[PDB]
């Protein structure tokens, strides 16, 4: 049924026993293995036969545009129902998608195509949406080389479709004009949006009107990423009153490293108290301060509220500010995942926080203090917090500077019975030769546990 | 049972290339490297040096590690560096990550019979 190499090179002997599953096999995924144009010949010539594929992944190949021609060749057949279609990472440029408008033509079963980290541009770009004007549901083109001028063509499918619903263009410099011209194509589209990614497109604050307009007009919309744009308080105030339609029921918004302070959280804080179908947010890597978590706290305790997983690494946030998280931790019960890394809590705030969801009663399910400061000083705590949680099952202390003291208290835990903790995370904790096999033998005895690092 | 020497090789040695050659290259070795099963690993760095010269730290400057044991040490030059980092789109199971090539010097713990980096603490 299912033929899936990940991350290996294979031999010629081993490659031509492979070809008679390529030839029949319903999915194929040979990723990062290796594979060139040289052997393309022999996948397209296979997958010519193939009646059974319906999802075929090619990513991290250096395939060519030779080799891409000779693949898709294989797909136009009457027997091919293609469902999935992967070449992500393929070398693919411009000079090589003038087969795209043929392919997407004779493929009528495709529903979902992934074709990011390839430099198709500008050119290659118009090419894919010649084949895109008229049922494929969900298109990813993150780092393809694309410009403002790629969104003209794809604001023309938006406006034609009816089937799209999931787009990703994260990673392309559309900038402002760009996003402005994907908004009025979607703005005047008939399609149910579930999906819609712009991370890193160089949004402006300008951008967030027309964006406002667009989570109001998309109730269908599940998934907005907005991240790693320069979009300051002034565009997610203009964002706002869209996401506080009724009509939206955004489940994920994701605004990351937007160049957002407390005053747009603020903002955004009126949709929390007001919107019960949003369950994920990141606000990570934005300057907000112990006030802006002060704020996010106390959205978090209002009934209209039912953010199940919160992040905000990196906002700057002290140890000053985990009294209210502590505070919101004994009385909220439908948030279970909090992501407090990168931040300056130190052992003095971590406590704090420990105290809190030792407590019956609590539902926090996962833990995320990384990189926070801690010292051997915590563990003691930590530990405690183990034995004593009702609800904690996965706990990252990452990238602190732990050693054999503290790990050695947290291993004190981890071999109770008592405790139930799925996944403790431990990357780049320095832990000697001694620490590491007593760390072994828990693993071994608690098969519900895992260690990572 | 792997050690934490091989360890070290597995998640922080890139002897076969000078530097990252594409923006893609930390979602490719945090993939390859076996970096991405069951989380994401959030940070992490790769050496373009020669094994050999990575090995030679350990008779170089001596340092305090992070967590205050005193057997670490800092390379006397800077060596070619890739930092992978997690981006905020990041999401097991579909890790993603920023590359960033630097020249840094490294800071390793060094530890056993032969005495041989076992842990990655810092680049500055």
């Amino acid at each position: 049924m299912k033929l899936d190499i990940q991350c290996e090179q294979l031999s010629d002997a081993r490659w031509t026993e492979l070809l008679p599953l390529i030839q029949q096999y319903e999915v194929v995924r040979l990723d990062d293995c290796g594979l060139t144009e040289v052997r393309c010949k022999d996948i397209g010539s296979a997958l010519q036969a193939n009646a059974s594929l319906t999802e075929l992944s090619l990513r991290t190949n250096e395939l060519g545009d030779g080799g891409v021609l000779l693949v898709l060749q294989g797909l136009q057949s009457p027997t091919c129902k293609i469902q999935k279609l992967s070449l992500q990472n393929c070398c693919l440029t411009e000079a090589g998608c003038g087969v795209l408008p043929g392919v997407l033509r004779s493929l009528p079963t495709l529903r979902e195509l992934h074709l990011s980290d390839n430099p198709l541009g500008d050119a290659g770009l118009r090419l894919l949406c010649e084949g895109l004007l008229d049922r494929l549901e969900k298109l990813q083109l993150e780092y393809c080389s694309l410009t403002a001028a790629s969104c003209e063509p794809l604001a023309a499918v938006l406006r034609a479709t009816r089937d799209l619903k999931e787009l990703v263009v994260s990673n392309n410099d559309i900038g402002e004009a760009g996003v402005q011209a994907l908004c009025r194509g979607l703005a005047e589209s008939a399609c149910q949006l579930e999906t819609l990614k712009l991370e890193n497109c160089g949004l402006t604050a300008a951008n967030c009107k027309d964006l406002c307009g667009i989570v109001a007009s998309q109730a269908s919309l599940k998934d907005l990423d907005l991240g790693s744009n320069r979009l300051g308080d002034a565009g997610l105030a203009e964002l706002c009153p869209g996401l506080l339609s009724p009509s939206s029921q955004l489940r994920t918004l994701w605004l990351w490293e937007c160049d957002l302070t407390v005053s747009g959280c603020r903002e955004l804080c009126r949709v929390l108290q007001a919107k019960e179908a949003l369950k994920e947010l990141s606000l990570a890597g934005n300057s907000l301060g112990d006030e802006g978590a002060q704020l996010l706290c106390e959205s978090l305790l209002q009934p209209g509220c039912q953010l199940e997983s919160l992040w905000v690494k990196s906002c700057g946030f002290t140890a000053a500010c985990c009294q209210h998280f502590s505070s919101m931790l004994t009385q909220n019960k439908h948030l279970l995942e909090l992501q407090l890394s990168s931040n300056p809590l130190g052992d003095a705030g971590v406590h704090v926080l420990c105290q809190a969801l030792g407590q019956p009663g609590t539902v926090l399910r996962v833990l995320w203090v990384g990189d926070c400061e801690l010292t051997n000083s915590s563990c003691g705590g930590l530990a405690s917090l183990l034995l004593a949680s009702p609800s904690l099952r996965e706990l990252d202390l990452s990238n602190n500077g732990l050693g054999d003291p503290g790990v050695l208290q947290l291993l004190g835990s981890l071999e109770q019975p008592a405790c139930s903790l799925e996944q403790l995370v431990l990357y780049d904790i320095y832990w000697t030769e001694a620490v590491d096999e007593r760390l072994r033998a828990v693993e071994e005895s608690k098969p519900g546990l895992r260690i990572i690092s | 049972k792997e050690t934490a020497a091989a360890k070290f090789e597995r998640q922080h040695m890139d002897s076969s290339t000078s530097a990252a050659s594409s923006s893609n290259y930390c979602n490719q070795m945090m993939k390859s490297r076996n970096l991405t099963k069951d989380r994401c690993k959030p940070v992490n760095t790769f050496v373009h040096e020669s094994l050999a010269d990575v090995q030679a730290v350990c008779s170089q400057k001596n340092v305090a590690c992070k967590n205050g044991q005193t057997n670490c040490y800092q390379s006397y030059s800077t060596m070619s560096i890739t930092d992978c980092r997690e981006t905020g789109s990041s999401k097991y199971p579909n890790c993603a990550y920023k590359t960033t090539q630097a020249n840094k010097h490294i800071i390793v713990a060094c530890e056993g019979n032969p005495y041989v980096p076992v842990h990655f603490d810092a680049s500055v």
